[PDB]
């Protein structure tokens, strides 16, 4: 289970939180924190794209990899062109399934945001967020076909364009 | 105004997320949840379904409004059943189950694969709760699995995941059709998770194992991926399906493993050495035929990779593939060591000059692996026994700088059966340690290496000449000394100087004389060390040596005759 | 070479390093908490590195010195105290707690370099008045109704602060009480030259600067004796704990004289604290109710959860007059595991005066010499003030 | 390991406090950022000019910067030049300037030999000056050059400079003297004698504590002349601040160390006599002997100071001078008395730990050299119940200094009382052990309550490992001491090993060895404990073994010759029997074979060896 999905624009700045169970919030917060701050003390190439970390390496420091946490909970991290998708998860989700949904995501937000910018993620936070859950959902990608996604976060912005001022 | 509708909603949510009460909250997103727009539903669906917990009133009312939002036409219609229902998955409550339960049967029978991809995940969190309404629905499932749409089947499959983490038995019932399933699907992602799920039954049920077992492997033949290849293999070697049935499973995966290995990803490569050293702790054949990829490991920079290789290294080696890795290992630790010795920077590829790397843990690791390494077979075949006794030296001299005592130690007991055997290599075995010793170096940190030194040089100071500048060396160095080198240098420069006095017929030479009387003036000193048994040990041998010295003074014949004549009468008389 | 110089906390936390030059790179520790305890390390390696250390504790601080190989181990410590005390007068010269540590941590580090500087440890060394601190700690033990002095130390410290306008010198005349005042320890701005300064007198050059011109530790179980003082007001506290105790209750008195104390010149707050073992009995065990304590002049508040008792008198009680301080103990059980035996133990008094002599150091008179007569124009200054601490006095019963 | 330790402390250091110089401009005034100008160059010009410039307060700023930037070795930075300067302007009559230049000149020649000469020159021309405030410091500096061709220099100086009555000079003249001789003595001597002399006779705390700082060293070797100089040392001490004190007690040991004089016959005559004091033989007052040391207005003021600094109220002053008092004490000057109520009452004063267990300790040492003087004060160790595991041990350690024979019922009483009552760890149970072992060793009548109370412990414990070890280290010991009660000891102890055959290998190891030396006081009976050893042996840990032979040898022996006459065998000679023929080979020979064998078990060499010798030597007779 994904328990959360960050979206940090390349300053390091989230810009979307997904949490798809309740965890406490101040603990996402921190943990939001700590994977920002490996991440930055990666290096763009590395960026790392992961930090898996045995919670010991919460942070140690001492070979600065040490890469972070907090036990039972694995970081991903996703670096493309300019934004980082970071997904938190519990132990019990598959890193693959976590990168699969990651991969999809990621392509399904190129595709409908060419070209994101950052103002363009925020003012459109809702939009990244339905795709995101549709992606998710019964914890299932269910459609997985990027044509398909494509199409509904189509569907989805004429929504909300329909309704703007309750939006925008 | 629906804008201000929306603004009233995204406030109670955050309030909702504090761990404030949902009570209050919920009749206000229930009356936003009636308004016909579809984003607003799904706002306040999503407040709702954060809010229910435990208030079972309020879960009553989100319940009957989701339901009314299912039934309606919605014309966005696969969104808003889509919400509604994860909206209700959420909410748990057993009446809830139970009407949820007859929306989403509903739901899975819609076209549109959204729906029916939401109905399924919905029915998931339901059963999460209430294992009447699984009853009741699991027909259903089954019907849906069945359904030809990839993304949909993918859910059903999820979905009889969670209930077998929460409800084996039932899920042991549909195993079967999760096979079925699993043998339908292109996609990787369901292919990866339809794995998953059999590894989850099987704890429970070993038989399901054995059934997908074979449904995994084929999966992974088909799918490229990457990660329905690593997951076949953790799987494998998790629900420890493994077993030796298993095996043949377990080669494919690791096949699959070594051509990823082989790939230039990090992530891939340590997961891949990870689960290489795992299958040959477990499978050696695996391993033989791995080698190459832990060879080419040792070159990656990677601090898992290292150590993880190093562990494999351990259980792999043959003669050319000891001397390969013994050299290579004292390569790169002339060249990776240092960074964690140093502080601890993290990697760094740039440099050109390389900030370079191991911890210091590993290199305590290394230096036991390559005692191991010499004493296997045992590496009669270094071939080149010189490299050997220089790598030990050398490790010796690494370690002073780590340490880590341990590491001081294995060190030196290998040193010392390397010197009893190989009667060649002794002599420069002996100089080097004389020099050691002389160098300071070792007496820093070093007791052990001493200890055997003093050992090694009492056995074969027949092969030296110059017992004069053994002992001394060691006289000297005495003074420098922990009690408990103390004591053995004690013991074992008597040891030799009966060796000796055995030979010096040469003259008595005057030479033995001296060296003895120093060594007895030496143990003078330390029998006013505060451990009285080691004084008492040093005690017995000053008189032992101030023996022989007479002796010699009134012979040169008689020494050693008269050496275990008077000795045992001292020792006596002490003791007693 | 390497120096370096370390300071740390009480609780073992590093509060200041330095390193003087070049290249640089758990039982002690774990006592420290007790106050006085860290040893000595050997980081070594041959690099001899040599290391020592010393720790010194000041007023909270604690300060570790590492060498590298030669200097000795003494030449070390003596360059941690002078450390210390250039802490105390650039401070100001009350604390030095690790708070103050911290925030002036560099403050510390830049002694520690303009102590090295110069070259060689630089050497580690109108109005008027005079304000004698004493803190008097007394090691009472009681037998048969009387408590006997058996140890005690009283400590001065004698402080003066000044206002001429040059640097004329001071006598200071001690009195002795016929309390033979042996010892008088004098501040490095004082001199005391021989027997020409007589045993109590004490001569004093200005800084400005607040100095303690004289500690003066007497140790009073041979004074007492020899001066014949049943410390009839101060020091001698005399508790009186009854047992014929019932299964929950005892009494005891307290009384704390000050008789003796009529030019002893306030008091600044006596603090009593009673320990009421509880640390081997379980508190459940001692349950134990301090019922009434009179004071005539202070207050009393009671710590049964932690087993304590505190007191505290405020300076207004000053003369002849003494604050009697009784009340009853009442051990309370809800366990039966008490068995009704409190050990009573150690009450320790902790006295601190102002302006009066540790010893019976007062100073009857100072004068002033330079060539200078009586009302040549030196006058007479308020509010020197001197602190003294020790430990603690101790009541055994 | 250092790496990573040195790392971290670097890192701390560094950014506090906002890294030194850095933070040495940021906080300036608007003038503030000439730190940052001097740390971002000063410049060589700004320091040369600045030096150019002819008065005593440019000179002074220009004096610090330099001192700093030669510091850094900015190698940049002539520091000829500089040093060139600093020289001519050390000719300035401003002491803060002549102090800053003489730290310099120290700084150059930690670097160049050349330089180091001329700043040699240059104090001396200063020092012939008459201003004695700076003829001082100039004098200082002179010494701490390393160097010893700058004697030659520093000495007419150093005459000149003690021929000046001035106290300051006086202070400096001292300090150079010293770090003069410490290299080209031999020119040296005559003349940094007489001088010295005059000089010690100075009244200014800041003369006597460079004297001192002289003396020290110049006498490391030339003590003769020391002496008369040292008095004034003494006595000054007595007089002085706290710092001052310090000093002089790390002197005072150094001399003491060297000066004994020697005792060579030792003029008791000499008067009112002490050992006897001499005086220099050179002044020849009636040539006072050498053991100056102890009786000499020099050695003795040097005691009497170490008190009196004790007894000022400085822990450091305290712990220091209990360590002086140890080297020098011919045990006469210990005995005071003073040293040890000192110390005690330090301890009760002290509040600081390093210091509890400081103080804990001189009254162990001081009870080694004098155990009679801390008697009055035992009652006063009682422990104190606040203390953990090492303090109670230390308490052990001193009550078994102590023991009188009329206290030592007083202290062991609290010892086995504590045994048994505290619940003492089991490290407490060790030491405890050394300590009792230690204390028999003096008394003899007290003994057998001290060996019966450890082995009660021991019998009856089942105790750990490491007490095993202790004990039986101790057992040995009084056996040592008292064979007597050692016959006892020992057939305790080895129904004790006979019971564990689990027993550690440490503990083995010392019972058996007990045994072997404690054969000869009665070795009737040790034949029927080394039996029950071999027939365990052979299930045994192998240091074990070793020293269960080398202990079989030791009883053979001491037999032998009680036993060879009695072995050489049927030898009638010893069926005839004084007491220990012994039953001869055939006991000792039966637990030999026993036990050599079992050796040959073992894996250790020392073990085997030794097992081999042992019974080619006993068969042999």
């Amino acid at each position: 289970m994904i328990h959360a999905v960050l979206i940090f624009n390349k300053k390091c700045q989230p810009r979307l939180v997904k949490f798809y169970t309740p965890v406490d919030l101040p603990k996402q917060k921190l943990l939001l924190e700590q994977v920002y701050e490996l991440i930055s003390q990666r290096n763009s190439d590395f960026q790392s794209s992961f930090l898996v970390t045995p919670p010991s390496l919460l942070l140690s420091n001492e070979n600065n990899n040490d890469e972070v946490n907090n036990e039972d909970i694995q970081i991903i991290y996703k670096n493309y062109a300019t934004l980082y998708f970071t997904f938190i998860v519990d132990d019990q989700e598959s890193e693959l399934a976590i990168l699969d949904l990651i991969q999809t995501f990621v392509e399904s937000l190129d595709r409908c945001f060419t070209e994101v910018n950052e103002l363009d993620l925020i003012f459109n936070w809702q939009t990244l967020e339905s795709v995101l859950e549709e992606i998710v959902q019964g914890g299932m990608v269910i459609e997985t076909n990027v044509n398909r996604i494509v199409a509904s976060v189509d569907e989805l912005n004429k929504a909300a364009e329909s309704t703007d001022s309750k939006i925008g | 105004d629906l804008n201000s509708k929306t603004n009233a909603v995204l406030k109670l949510t955050y309030l909702e997320m504090y761990g404030f009460d949902m009570a209050w909250c919920n009749f206000h997103i229930l009356e936003v949840m009636s308004s016909n727009k579809l984003q607003q539903k799904r706002v306040g669906y999503l407040a709702a379904s954060q809010s229910f917990y435990k208030d079972s009133d309020i879960l009553m009312l989100a319940t009957n409004l989701l339901k009314k939002d299912l039934k309606y036409d919605g014309n966005n219609d696969v969104v808003k059943v889509g919400i509604a229902l994860s909206g209700l998955s959420t909410i748990i409550t057993p009446s809830l189950a139970r009407d949820i339960a007859d929306d989403l049967f509903t739901m899975l029978n819609s076209t549109r694969p959204y729906i029916r991809k939401k109905a399924i995940t919905a029915l998931f969190k339901v059963f999460l709760q209430y294992p009447e309404a699984l009853r009741d629905n699991f027909d259903k499932f089954v019907s849906k699995l069945d359904d030809d749409d990839i993304s949909v089947v993918s859910a059903a499959v999820s979905v009889i995941c969670e209930l077998s983490k929460k409800n084996p038995q039932p899920f042991i019932q549909l195993s079967p059709l999760l096979y079925e399933i699993l043998v339908t699907i292109d996609n990787n992602w369901i292919i990866i998770r339809l794995l998953k799920l059999f590894t989850n039954l099987s704890q429970v049920e070993p038989k399901l194992r054995a059934k997908l077992l074979p449904k995994i492997l084929e999966l992974m033949e088909s799918t490229v991926a990457t990660s329905v290849i690593y997951e076949s293999v953790n799987c494998i070697v998790k629900g420890n399906m493994l077993e030796e049935d298993d095996f043949e499973t377990a080669m494919a995966c690791l096949e699959r493993l070594h051509t990823f290995c082989d790939s230039q990803d990090p992530n891939l490569r340590y997961i891949s050495c990870i689960l290489f050293y795992k299958i040959g702790k477990i499978n050696t054949d695996f391993i033989s035929r791995f080698d190459q990829l832990i060879i080419r490991l040792l070159s990656d920079v990677d601090v898992s990779i290292r150590s993880k290789a190093i562990e494999l290294v351990e259980g792999i080696v043959d003669e050319d593939n000891l001397k390969a890795i013994v050299q290579t290992l004292m390569k790169q630790f002339v060249d990776e060591d240092v960074v964690i010795l140093q502080t601890g920077s993290i990697v760094y590829e740039k440099s050109k000059r390389i900030p370079i790397i191991i911890p210091e843990n590993y290199k305590i690791k290394m230096v036991n692996v390559i005692i191991s390494i010499c004493s296997a077979d045992n590496y009669s075949s270094v071939n080149d026994f010189e490299w050997y006794n220089a790598v030990i030296m050398d490790l010796a001299m690494l370690c002073q700088d780590i340490s880590d005592k341990s590491l001081g130690s294995k060190i030196g007991e290998q040193f010392r059966n390397l010197m009893i055997k190989v009667p060649s290599m002794r002599e420069v075995t002996i100089a080097n340690i004389i020099k050691l010793i002389s160098n300071d170096n070792i007496n820093k940190q070093l007791p052990t290496v001493l200890r055997e030194c003093i050992w090694c040089l009492g056995e074969f100071s027949t092969l030296v000449e110059n017992g004069n500048d053994l002992i001394k060396i060691m006289t000297e160095n005495i003074s420098y000394y922990s009690h408990s080198v103390q004591e053995v240098l004690i013991l074992a420069l008597v040891k030799v100087f009966s060796n000796w006095c055995n030979n010096f017929q040469e003259d008595k030479r005057f030479e033995i004389k001296m060296v003895l009387k120093e060594l007895i003036e030496f143990f003078e000193n330390l029998s006013y060390s505060s451990t009285f048994e080691v004084q008492e040990r040093s005690v017995e041998v000053l008189e032992f040596l101030r023996l022989s010295l007479e002796a010699l003074e009134e012979d040169t014949e008689g020494l050693p005759m008269l050496l275990s004549e008077v000795l045992p009468s001292f020792f006596n008389a002490y003791e007693l | 070479m390497y120096l370096s110089f370390y300071i740390t906390d009480t609780k073992n936390k590093l509060i200041f390093q330095y390193l003087l030059g070049a290249t640089a790179p758990p039982q002690l520790l774990e006592d420290s908490s007790s106050d006085d305890y860290l040893d000595h390390s050997m980081v070594g390696r041959d690099l001899e590195v040599y290391k020592y250390f010393s720790v010194i504790n000041k007023l909270n601080y604690w300060c570790l010195a590492s060498t590298s190989k030669s200097k000795g181990p003494l030449d070390c410590f003596t360059f941690l105290e002078t450390i210390d005390r250039i802490l105390l007068e650039y401070f100001d010269k009350d604390k030095l707690s690790i708070k103050k540590i911290v925030n002036n941590y560099d403050r510390i580090s830049l002694i520690f370099n303009c102590c090295v500087e110069a070259g060689e440890p630089n050497v580690s060394d109108n109005e008027l008045y005079v304000d004698l601190l004493e803190t008097f700690h007394v090691v009472f033990e009681k037998k048969k109704s009387h408590l006997r002095l058996l140890t005690g130390s009283i400590h001065g410290i004698v402080d003066v602060r000044s206002y001429l306008n040059d640097n004329p010198l001071v006598a200071v005349k001690l009195n002795t009480m016929g309390n033979d005042i042996g010892i008088p320890s004098l501040h490095d701005c004082v001199e005391i030259n021989d027997g020409v300064f007589s045993p109590s007198n004490i001569t004093f050059i200005p800084p400005d600067g607040k100095f303690r011109l004289l500690e003066y530790s007497v140790d009073l179980s041979s004074q007492v004796k020899q001066s014949g003082v049943r410390m009839n007001s101060i020091g001698l506290m005399s508790l009186h704990f009854q047992n014929g105790l019932g299964k929950d209750s005892d009494e005891f008195e307290l009384s704390l004289n000050i008789e003796n104390f009529k030019k002893v010149s306030q008091v600044d707050d006596l603090k009593i604290d009673l320990q009421f073992n509880v640390e081997n009995a379980d508190p459940n065990e001692i349950a134990y109710k301090i019922k009434i304590l009179r004071n005539t002049h202070g207050r009393f508040e009671n710590s049964i959860i932690m087993g304590q008792g505190q007191w505290i008198f405020d300076k207004s009680t000053a003369t002849g007059t003494v604050p009697v301080l009784r009340g009853c103990i009442e051990y309370e059980n809800t366990g039966p595991n008490f068995t009704k035996k409190v050990d009573l133990q150690t009450v320790s008094l902790e006295y601190s005066y102002i302006g009066q002599s540790a010893s019976g150091i007062y100073v009857e008179a100072i004068d002033i010499v330079s060539g200078l007569t009586i009302g040549k124009n030196t006058k007479l200054y308020k509010g020197a003030k001197y602190k003294t601490q020790t430990g603690n006095f101790q009541v055994r019963l | 390991m250092v790496d990573s330790i040195h790392r971290i402390a670097s890192a701390l250091d560094t950014a506090k406090v906002i890294t030194r110089e850095a933070a040495a401009v940021a906080t300036s005034k608007l003038g503030e950022s000439s730190y940052t100008y001097y740390s971002q160059n000063i410049n060589p010009q700004q320091l040369v000019t600045l030096l150019n410039s002819r008065n005593s307060r440019e000179v002074r700023d220009a004096m610090k910067r330099i001192i700093s930037i030669m510091a850094s070795d900015d190698d940049s930075i002539d520091v000829q030049l500089y040093f060139a300067d600093v020289v001519k302007n050390i000719t300035t009559n401003d002491t803060k300037v002549k102090r800053l230049i003489h730290l310099y000149l120290l700084r150059f020649a930690e670097n160049d030999p050349n330089l180091t000469l001329l700043s040699i020159n240059s104090l001396q021309k200063s020092l012939s000056d008459s201003n004695s405030e700076l003829r001082c410091f100039a004098l200082s500096a002179l010494s701490d050059m390393k160097m010893s061709s700058l004697a030659p220099i520093i000495l007419h100086t150093v005459k000149k400079l003690v021929t000046d009555p001035s106290a300051m000079v006086r202070g400096e003249v001292a300090l150079a003297i010293i770090k003069l001789y410490r290299a080209g003595k031999n020119d040296y001597h005559e003349e940094l004698l007489d001088i010295l002399k005059e000089l010690m006779a100075d009244t200014d705390p800041k003369v006597i504590s460079c004297a001192v700082l002289a003396y020290k060293e110049c006498y490391a070797d030339h003590l003769e002349l020391l002496h008369g100089h040292f008095r004034r040392y003494c006595r000054i001490i007595k007089q002085l601040d706290s710092w001052s004190q310090s000093y002089l007690i790390e002197l005072l040991i150094k001399y003491c160390k060297q000066y004994l004089p020697k005792p060579t016959v030792v003029d008791k005559s000499s008067e009112g006599s002490p050992r006897s004091c001499p005086l220099p033989d050179k002044y020849n007052e009636i040539e006072y002997p050498s053991y100056e040391v102890v009786n000499d207005p020099d050695l003795d003021l040097f005691l009497q100071s170490l008190n009196c600094l004790i007894y000022s109220s400085n822990p450091t002053v305290i712990l220091s001078c209990c360590n002086a008092l140890y080297q020098l004490a011919s045990p006469l000057q210990m005995k005071n008395t003073k040293f040890i109520e000192a110390l005690v009452r330090t301890v009760t004063m002290t509040e600081n730990q390093g210091n509890k267990e400081m103080l804990l300790q001189a009254i162990h040492f001081l009870s080694i050299l004098d155990q009679t003087l801390f008697l009055p004060y035992t009652k006063k160790f009682y422990v104190f119940p606040k203390d953990p595991i090492v303090a109670s041990i230390w308490k052990i350690q001193i009550l078994s200094t102590l023991i009188n024979e009329s206290n030592v019922k007083e202290i062991f009483k609290e010892l086995k009382y504590y045994v048994a009552s505290a619940h003492f760890p089991e490290n407490v149970v060790i030491m405890a052990v050394k300590s009792l072992s230690r204390c028999g060793q003096l008394s003899t009548s007290w003994e057998s309550h001290v060996m019966k109370w450890l082995i009660d412990h021991m019998e009856s414990h089942n105790l750990s490992a490491s007490v095993l070890d202790a004990y039986v280290n101790v057992i040995r010991m009084l056996v040592q001491k008292n064979p007597t009660k050692h016959l006892r000891i020992i057939f305790k102890l080895a129904d004790l090993l006979t019971v564990q055959t689990s027993l550690a290998d440490n503990a083995r190891a010392g019972i058996v060895w007990l045994f072997g030396e404690i054969a000869s006081i009665e070795f009737k009976i040790c034949p029927d404990v080394l039996r029950r050893l071999i027939q365990n042996f052979s299930n045994e840990g192998p240091e074990t073994r070793c020293q269960i032979l080398v202990l079989s040898a030791k009883l053979l022996s001491y037999d032998i010759d009680n036993f060879k006459q009695a072995q050489v065998t049927g030898s009638e000679e010893n069926n005839q029997n004084p007491p220990y023929y012994d039953f001869s080979g055939s006991r000792i020979s039966q637990m030999y074979n026993a036990v050599l064998y079992l050796a040959k078990y073992d894996d250790e060499f020392d073990i085997r060896d030794r097992a081999r010798m042992i019974s080619s030597l006993f068969d042999s007779g």
